[PDB]
């Protein structure tokens, strides 16, 4: 039967995390933002030859909702971490976001992905690529992409690249 | 700080803020989904369990309903106390005039009537002629698995497993298996003119189901003797309809203008009189009050 995969989007306020999450699975991408307390989408998607059912989680971006925080890491089997490329101070956030992971999951094999997002705003970098690429390389060498939700840059990558993982 | 999940028929969801309890309405929770205030008007929340599913009113507080619900089942039906906690969906809203959503262009409308008209289709509420059903496993798999490859859908491709995804449950094991050459013929030259975008193709699906008489009903649950058969009634604005609740076969189908109803003594039964062959029939249902005041409004707004 088809596996499936819980997925969870983390990140700052503001970042794209629904962007990125609704281009995937809905195919839209509108300026127009709605706040998120918790959403949860569904897709089936081929990956590797293999037809997979993605469970994607779109999180607050907020230390709000602990509950829900600490069921995230407990359940999550793969987890996409969300900067803004225009924003330093959600670049700065993600470092506790990977140690909590860590510390949940008790071990450093843990499916992840840091995702620079935003980057069809060029003109608005703040955080250079070769940083989030120095980040990633701190993390045991994680995972690392710059994707648009805008003009889909890498967003399919972001998750098929977690389900690899997952299958490993 | 309160939420609540509304689900749709895929087993996504969306939690949205309670800002005042369980004292918050329908039309409350409607502004903390991700519509517009035009795509809003097509949709609403319902509550729903196994054994029931009721469209929730503006003014009604979801919450309450959900707390009330052992109190409403022994009101509405004729079963023993049930174990089930309903949960709340958004779905369309009946009363949607099928004029009015063969003009809908939004991306996120079009998406949402589609799953759940897949959802329907799948759970066998859509009798159709089997072309019509092979039209629209086809999408599906367009939908799904993108372009028809000979490579890799030709041969060894469509099993049982990945059937029961794009048919009727109902068609599954009896005919389906003789389907599979003429639904991968119908995928392929979908592939070889037509819009591959993802909306477009779902809209394509729904210009098929629009046509099945059912579309869009909502269904109520009763009883008719020839043997008593526990049967679907469903309400929509074409007309009403029965269906065998065990096999979801058609028994009835009639449209507005060619049948009259009576609800009976109290809110246990309602009459159905044809206008036409002068046959009728009686359905024993507590929902008799809900089912004939849906017949009113519907055959209502024309
Ligand atoms: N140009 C561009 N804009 C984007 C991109 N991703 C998101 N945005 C815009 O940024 C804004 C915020 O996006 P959103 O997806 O709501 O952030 P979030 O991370 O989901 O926000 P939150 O719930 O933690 S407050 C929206 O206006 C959205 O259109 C992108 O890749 N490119
Ligand atoms: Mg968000």
């Amino acid at each position: 039967s088809m596996r499936e995969y819980k997925l969870v989007v983390l990140g700052s306020v503001g970042v794209g995390k629904s962007a990125l999450t609704v281009q995937f699975v809905q195919g839209i991408f509108v300026e127009k933002y709605d706040p998120t307390i918790e959403d949860s989408y569904r897709k089936q998607v081929e990956v590797d030859a293999q037809q997979c059912m993605l469970e994607i989680l779109d999180t607050a971006g907020t230390e709000q909702f602990t509950a829900m925080r600490d069921l995230y890491m407990k359940n999550g089997q793969g987890f996409a971490l969300v900067y803004s490329i225009t924003a330093q101070s959600t670049f700065n956030d993600l470092q506790d976001l990977r140690e909590q992971i860590l510390r949940v999951k008790d071990t450093d094999d843990v499916p992840m992905i840091l995702v620079g997002n935003k980057c069809d705003l060029e003109d608005e970098r703040v955080v250079g690529k070769e940083q989030g690429q120095n980040l990633a390389r701190q993390w045991n060498n994680c995972a690392f992409l710059e994707s648009s939700a805008k003009s889909k840059i890498n967003v399919n990558e972001i998750f098929y690249d977690l389900v690899r993982q997952i299958n490993r | 700080f309160e939420k609540v999940r509304i689900y749709r028929m895929d087993g996504s969801y969306r939690s949205v803020e309670l800002k005042h309890g369980n004292n918050t309405t329908v039309q409350q929770i409607m502004e903390g989904m991700r519509l517009s205030q035009e795509t809003q008007q097509y949709f609403t929340i319902w509550i729903c369990s196994e054994n029931l599913s009721l469209q929730l009113k503006p003014y009604h507080k979801p919450l309450q309903h959900v707390r009330d619900w052992p109190e409403i089942l022994a009101e509405l039906t004729n079963l023993d106390p049930q174990r089930e906690t309903p949960q709340l969906f958004l779905r369309r809203d009946v009363r949607l005039p099928l004029e009015v959503e063969k003009q809908i262009e939004d991306p996120l409308a079009i998406l949402i009537l589609f799953d759940e008209a897949r959802y329907n289709l799948l759970k066998g509420f859509y009798t159709a002629p089997d072309a019509k059903l092979i039209t629209l496993a086809s999408l599906l798999l367009q939908i799904v698995y993108g372009n028809y490859e000979s490579k890799k859908h030709k041969q060894g491709f469509l099993n049982e497993e990945n059937l029961k995804s794009i048919v009727p449950v109902t068609k599954l094991k009896s005919k389906a298996p003789h389907w599979t050459n003429r639904i991968l013929h119908e995928y392929k030259n979908l592939s070889t003119g037509v819009s591959k975008e993802m909306h477009h193709l779902q809209r394509m699906f729904l210009q098929n189901c629009w046509e099945i008489p059912t579309y869009g009903a909502a269904f109520f649950t009763g009883q008719i003797f020839t043997k008593v058969i526990p049967v679907y009634v469903g309400v929509n604005i074409k007309g009403l309809h029965l269906l065998n609740m065990e096999t979801k076969a058609l028994l009835i189908s009639l449209k507005y203008g060619c049948f009259m109803w009576q609800l009976g003594d109290t809110d246990t039964c309602f009459q159905i009189h044809s206008m036409e062959n002068k046959m009728s029939f009686i359905v024993h249902t507590k929902q008799a009050g809900l089912v004939v005041k849906l017949l009113m409004k519907l055959n209502g707004q024309l």
